[PDB]
C-alpha cells in the first residue's frame, strides 16, 4: 500500500507568517488525487483540498495546494488564529486510501517558564488503599518539558502518567500534570516526595517537594 | 471486454425557476436576483452629506424661523425634510413655493 | 454607515441593476421597475437524477 | 445543509459486535457514496472502507475485509458500518464521510459526520472517586484542584462553583490507567488571599454511571 | 436545449459531480469512476461570468430628478410629470423583462452547446475504436485501463495503437 | 437556419404531411410510406406556443393619460407634451420591431434545431446498420419490413439483431 | 462559438485566403493547394449584409424638438424638460448597447455555424471513403488527384467509385 509521509510533524509559527507543510508518497499518486484535511481538537476533519490544487468550497485563497506525482505541498499564506490545527494528507488514487500522520501547526510565542506546584495524596484516598501524588506545571511554552519524580531522592520510573492540555486560547501556553501512583504501604514506607521539572525557560531545574506527615 | 466512457453534466437537488423566451417557468441549477426588493430601513449618512431637517422645512430654515436657527450657513448633498416639520414664525405664503424649494434644494 | 443609494424607505444597495423599492431615489441607484423579482440564470438546465 | 448524523457512543466488550449508523440529509442520498474512517485516541486517520449508495459497489481495506460489512438503506437515507469480533485496539472514534458515487472518482470525503466513539473494554461501568488537591503557600498566587480517579467509560464533566469560576482553570484530558479505568485532574489558579474567604467547590458529572458529585478544597493546616 | 444534449440524449445530470459542470464516468476492467472536465466547465463558467458582469456593470442611473409624489391635485403640469414617470417606468420594466428572458434562453442554449462540444470532441478523438451508443456513452471496442481512459480525458489518446484490436472486435 | 437542416441538407418540405411538423418517409420491400413524428412536432409546437403566450401576456398599458391632441397653438407646455408622446411612441415602435425580429430569427433557428435533433437521434439509433446519405435519408443495409421501420420511428429498434446482415452488406 | 468550429476544433484561420471566408486546403500525390468556397462565403456575407442594412435603415428620428439647453435657472417646467431628455437619452443608450451586443454574439455564432455546416456537408459527401481527423481535416483513404478534389469541392463527388479502394485501405 501507498505510504504517506508528512514533514515536519510540528510547526511553530506566528499569526501572519506563512506555513508550508510537506507530503511525500512512497510511490506516484495516481491521477494526483491527493487531498488535505484540517482537524481541530474535538471536531471532525474538514476537506481543504482535493485534486491536489483544488479548494473545497467555502475555503480561502490563502490556503492552497501544490505539487504532483510523489511530492505535494500545502501552503497557508497568512496564518490566522483559526488555522492553527492539525493537517492530514490522503491519497485517494488507489485502494486502500491512505493518510499521512498528523502535521500540527501551532502558535510561536515568547518562551515562558512553568509555575510548578506539588499536591500530596488526600487522606480520604489513603483510606481506600492507594496514594496519588500530583505535580502541576502551569502555563508554559514551548511544550517540551521533563518531569522527574524522586522519592527519598530515588529517581522513579514506570509509576507515573502525564496529561497535557491544548495550546491556550489567549496566552498560547500549555499545562501539564504528572501523577505518581503508589500502594498506601509503599507510600508510608518513605518520607520525602519531590518533583523535578526541567524546562527551556528555567536557567536550572526546579524541584518542588514535601515531607509526608508535615504542615 | 472493452470499456464504456460516458459523458455527463452536473445537477443539484433543488434548482431555481427562471423565465426564458419560450418558457414562463423552467428550472436551472443556479440563478441570481436582479431586482433589489429590500431596504435596511434607515438612511446612511455617508458618503453624501445628509442634512436632517428635523422639525424644519428647508424654506423655514431659509427664511430664518427661530427654532430653525440651527441651520444658518448649513450645506447639504441631500436635505431630508420630515413630516413632523412645521413653522413657528410669522405666517406666510410663497407663490410658486415648489420651485423656490426646488432651486434652493439644488 | 455607508450606502451610495438613498430612497425615502432608507438606503438600498446598488449592486443590482434594478430596484423595486421606490421610484424616488438619490445617488447612483438601480433603475426602478414594476417587477419585484427577476432571476438571471447563472447555471445550466437542472435535470435531477432519475433514481 | 448536507448534514451527516451519527448514532450514539457505544461501549462493547472484546469479542462483541457493533453497528454504527449515519443519517444523511440535505442531498440526494443515492447520488453519492459513503466512506468510513476511524481515529484512535491521539492518533491519525485510518480508512476502513467505501460503499456506493448508488450502485451498491463496495471497497474494503484489506485489513477490515474480514471483520467489517458496510450497508446502506435508501428509504431511511442511512449508512451502516458493522464490525465483528472486536478487540480492544478497535477503540476509536468512527467517522462517516460523503464520497463520490463511483470508486475511482476525482474528489474525496467532502462532508463529515460528527463521529461516534466506540470503546472496547472488559471493564464494567463505574463512577469516579473525587479527592481534593489542597493548596498551601510556602500574599501571592496559589493553585488547587480535584483528582477524579478510577471511572469508566469516558466522558466526565468538571466545573467550578457551578460554572461561576472559569478564568485560570485547566481540565486535563483523561489518562487511561493499567486497571482499565480512566482518571483526570482539574486544576485552578487563584489568588492566595481569596483562599481564606471564598469557597471552592468542584462539580464532577459522570453521565454513563449516573453519578454527580461535588467536593471542596481547604488547606487543613 | 437547441443542441438537444442536456435534457437531450443525455438522460440526466450527475448530482454527485461536485467538482465540475461536465465530466466523464467510465467502466473498465479495473472498475468504474467519475471525473470532472476542467476545460469545458471553465469555458461555460467564464462565459456566464462575462455575461453576469456585462449585466451588472455601470447600470446605475445618476442625474437630478423631478418630483415623483404630489400632495395636492393641480392640473396640467403634474399630470404630465406623472405621465413621464409612468412611461419611463414601463419602458424600463419591459427592458428588464426582455433582458432576463433573452439572457436566460441563451445561457441554457450555451451550456447545452458546451456539453455537446465536449461530446463531439471525445468522439472525434476515439476515431474508429468506439461507437456512439446514443445516450452520450461510447462503447470502446478494445481493453482500456485507467491510464488509457485518462489519456482520453486529457486529450493525448492515440487511436492508431488500439485500432487493430478495436476494429477486429467491432466487425466480427 | 443555424443548423442547416431545414432549407439545409433537407431538400424541401412535404406539403402532404398534414398530420405533423416532422416525420419519416420510408421505402422497403413492401412499398413506401409517410408518417408524422408526434414527439418532436409537439416539442416545437410547445416552444412556439410558450413564446407566443409570453409575447401576448399582460402587455396592456393602464394608467391616466395626458392630452395627446391640441386645437390651438400655445407654447412651451404643449411642445413638451408632444415631445414626450413622440419619444414614447418611437421607443415603443423600436421595441416592437426588435422584438419581432429576435423572436422570428429564434423561431426559425429552433425549428431547424428540432429537425436536426430528430435526425441525429434516428442515426444514433440505427448505429452501424445504416449510412447517412447526406440528404437527410439513411440507407439501411438489411431487409427492413414495415414492423421494423415502425420500431425505428417509435424508438424500440434493436440494432444488434440486424448488425451482422447489415455489416456484411456494407463491407463486401 | 456555439458550434465550436471556429476557434473550435479548427485550429486557426488562414490569413492567406484572401479570396474567401471559408475554403479547402488539400494534399495529394500532385502537391498541396488552397481554394475558397464561394457558396458558404456568400451565405455568411449575405446574412451579415442583411443584418447590417436592417440596422442602418430608416433609423433617423424626425419630429419637432423642445429646448434642450437653458441659460437661466427657472424651476419646475425646465427641471421637467431636462428630466424628459435625460430619460430619453438613457433609454436610447441602453437600446444601442444591447443591440450591438445581441447582434455581435449572433454574428459570431452564425459564422461559426457556416463553417460547421460546410464541414458536415463535406463529410457527408465523402461517405465511407474518409475519416474525420478531428482538426477539421478528413483523411481520404483512396488516391485522389486534383480533379477528384475539385469534384468534392464542387459537390459532384461520387463515392461509390472509390468505395472499394478506400474501405480496403481503412480496414486492413
Ligand atoms: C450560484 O449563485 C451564486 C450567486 O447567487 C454564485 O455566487 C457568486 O459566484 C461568483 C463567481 O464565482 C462570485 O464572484 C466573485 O467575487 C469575488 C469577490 O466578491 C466579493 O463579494 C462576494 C459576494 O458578496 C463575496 O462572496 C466575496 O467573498 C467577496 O467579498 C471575486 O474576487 C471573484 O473574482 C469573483 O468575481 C460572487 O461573489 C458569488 N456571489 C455570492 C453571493 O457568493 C455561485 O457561484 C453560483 N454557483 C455556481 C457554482 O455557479
Ligand atoms: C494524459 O494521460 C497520460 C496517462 O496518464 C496517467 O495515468 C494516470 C492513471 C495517472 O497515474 C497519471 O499520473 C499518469 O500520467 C499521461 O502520460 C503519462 O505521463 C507521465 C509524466 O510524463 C509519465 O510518467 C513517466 O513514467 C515513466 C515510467 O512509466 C517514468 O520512467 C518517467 O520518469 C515518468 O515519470 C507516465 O508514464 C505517462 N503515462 C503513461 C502510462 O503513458 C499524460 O501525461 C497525461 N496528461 C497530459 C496532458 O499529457
Ligand atoms: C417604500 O415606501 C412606500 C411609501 O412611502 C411604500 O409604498 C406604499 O405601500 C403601501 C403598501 O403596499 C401602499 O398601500 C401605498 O399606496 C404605497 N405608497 C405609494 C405612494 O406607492 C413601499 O411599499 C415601500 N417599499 C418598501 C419595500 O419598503
Amino acid at each position: 500500500e501507498i505510504v504517506m509521509t508528512q514533514s515536519p510533524g510540528t510547526l511553530s509559527l506566528s499569526p501572519g507568517e506563512r506555513a508550508t507543510l510537506s507530503c511525500r508518497a512512497s510511490q506516484s499518486v495516481s491521477m494526483n488525487y491527493l487531498a488535505w484535511f484540517q482537524q481541530k481538537p474535538g471536531q471532525a476533519p474538514r476537506l481543504l483540498i482535493y485534486g491536489a490544487s483544488r479548494r473545497a468550497t467555502g475555503i480561502p485563497d490563502r490556503i492552497s495546494g501544490s505539487g504532483s506525482g510523489t511530492d505535494f505541498t500545502l501552503t497557508i499564506s497568512r496564518l490566522e488564529p483559526a488555522d492553527f490545527a492539525v493537517y492530514y494528507c490522503q491519497q485517494y488514487g488507489t485502494s486502500p486510501r491512505t493518510f499521512g500522520q498528523g502535521a500540527k501547526v501551532e502558535i510561536k510565542r515568547t518562551v515562558a517558564a512553568p509555575s510548578v506546584f506539588i499536591f500530596p495524596p488526600s487522606d480520604e484516598q489513603l483510606k481506600s488503599g492507594t496514594a496519588s501524588v500530583v505535580c502541576l506545571l502551569n502555563n508554559f511554552y514551548p511544550r517540551e518539558a521533563k518531569v522527574q519524580w524522586k522519592v527519598d531522592n530515588a529517581l522513579q520510573s514506570g509509576n507515573s502518567q502525564e496529561s497535557v492540555t491544548e495550546q491556550d486560547s489567549k496566552d498560547s501556553t500549555y499545562s501539564l500534570s504528572s501523577t505518581l501512583t503508589l500502594s498506601k504501604a509503599d507510600y508510608e514506607k518513605h518520607k520525602v516526595y519531590a518533583c523535578e521539572v526541567t524546562h527551556q525557560g528555567l536557567s536550572s531545574p526546579v524541584t518542588k517537594s514535601f515531607n509526608r506527615g508535615e504542615c | 471486454p472493452g470499456a464504456t466512457l460516458c459523458l455527463g453534466h452536473h445537477a443539484v437537488p433543488n434548482g431555481t425557476l427562471v423565465k426564458t423566451i419560450t418558457d414562463d417557468q423552467i428550472e436551472v441549477t443556479n440563478a441570481t436576483e436582479l431586482v433589489q426588493s429590500s431596504s435596511t430601513g434607515k438612511i446612511c449618512n455617508n458618503p453624501h452629506r445628509i442634512l436632517d431637517g428635523i422639525d424644519c422645512t428647508l424654506i423655514d430654515a431659509l427664511l430664518g424661523d427661530p427654532h430653525c436657527d440651527v441651520f444658518q450657513n448649513e450645506t447639504w448633498d441631500l436635505f431630508v425634510e420630515r413630516s413632523k416639520a412645521f413653522s413657528n414664525c410669522y405666517p406666510y405664503d410663497v407663490p410658486d413655493y415648489a420651485s423656490l424649494r426646488s432651486l434652493v434644494a439644488s | 454607515c455607508i450606502s451610495e443609494c438613498i430612497t425615502p424607505n432608507g438606503s438600498i444597495p446598488n449592486d443590482k441593476p434594478f430596484q423595486n423599492v421606490n421610484k424616488i431615489t438619490y445617488g447612483a441607484c438601480p433603475k426602478y421597475v414594476k417587477q419585484n423579482t427577476l432571476k438571471l440564470a447563472t447555471g445550466m438546465r437542472n435535470v435531477p437524477e432519475k433514481q | 445543509q448536507v448534514q451527516l448524523q451519527q448514532s450514539g457512543a457505544e461501549v462493547k466488550t472484546p469479542g462483541a459486535s457493533v453497528k454504527v449508523s449515519c443519517k444523511a440529509s440535505g442531498y440526494t442520498f443515492t447520488s453519492f457514496g459513503v466512506s468510513w474512517i476511524r481515529q484512535a485516541p491521539g492518533q491519525g486517520l485510518e480508512w476502513i472502507g467505501w460503499i456506493s449508495a448508488y450502485n451498491g459497489d463496495t471497497y474494503y481495506a484489506q485489513k477490515f475485509q474480514a471483520r467489517v460489512t458496510m450497508t446502506t438503506d435508501t428509504s431511511t437515507t442511512t449508512a451502516y458500518m458493522e464490525m465483528r469480533s472486536l478487540r480492544s485496539d478497535d477503540t476509536a472514534v468512527y467517522y462517516c464521510a460523503r464520497e463520490p458515487p463511483l470508486f475511482y472518482s476525482s474528489w474525496s470525503l467532502d462532508n463529515w459526520g460528527q463521529g461516534t466513539l466506540v470503546t472496547v473494554s472488559s471493564a464494567s461501568t463505574k463512577g469516579p472517586s473525587v479527592f481534593p488537591l489542597a493548596p498551601s503557600s510556602k500574599g501571592g498566587t496559589a493553585a488547587l484542584g480535584c483528582l477524579v480517579k478510577d471511572y469508566f467509560p469516558e466522558p466526565v464533566t468538571v466545573s467550578w462553583n457551578s460554572g461561576a469560576l472559569t478564568s485560570g482553570v485547566h481540565t486535563f484530558p483523561a489518562v487511561l490507567q493499567s486497571s482499565g479505568l480512566y482518571s483526570l485532574s482539574s486544576v485552578v489558579t487563584v489568588p492566595s488571599s481569596s483562599l481564606g474567604t471564598q469557597t471552592y467547590i468542584c462539580n464532577v458529572n459522570h453521565k454513563p454511571s449516573n453519578t454527580k458529585v461535588d467536593k471542596r478544597v481547604e488547606p487543613k493546616s | 436545449g437547441l443542441f438537444g444534449a442536456i435534457a437531450g440524449f443525455i438522460e440526466n445530470g450527475w448530482e454527485g459531480m461536485i467538482d465540475g459542470w461536465y465530466g466523464f464516468r467510465h467502466q473498465n476492467s479495473e472498475g468504474t469512476g467519475q471525473a470532472a472536465d476542467l476545460k469545458s466547465t471553465q469555458a461555460a463558467i467564464d462565459q456566464i461570468n462575462g455575461k453576469l458582469n456585462r449585466v451588472i456593470e455601470k447600470t446605475n442611473e445618476k442625474f437630478h430628478q423631478i418630483e415623483k409624489e404630489f400632495s395636492e391635485v393641480e392640473g396640467r403640469i403634474q399630470d404630465l410629470e406623472k405621465y413621464v414617470e409612468d412611461t419611463k417606468i414601463d419602458l424600463w420594466s419591459y427592458n428588464a423583462e426582455l433582458l432576463v428572458a433573452l439572457e436566460n434562453q441563451h445561457t441554457i442554449d450555451l451550456t447545452d452547446s458546451e456539453m455537446n462540444k465536449l461530446f463531439e470532441k471525445t468522439g472525434r478523438q476515439l476515431r474508429e475504436n468506439a461507437e456512439d451508443m446514443g445516450n452520450g456513452c461510447f462503447k470502446i471496442y478494445h481493453k482500456c485501463d485507467n491510464a488509457c481512459i485518462e489519456s482520453i480525458r486529457n486529450g493525448t489518446y492515440d487511436h492508431d495503437v488500439y485500432r487493430d484490436e478495436a476494429l477486429n472486435n467491432r466487425f466480427q
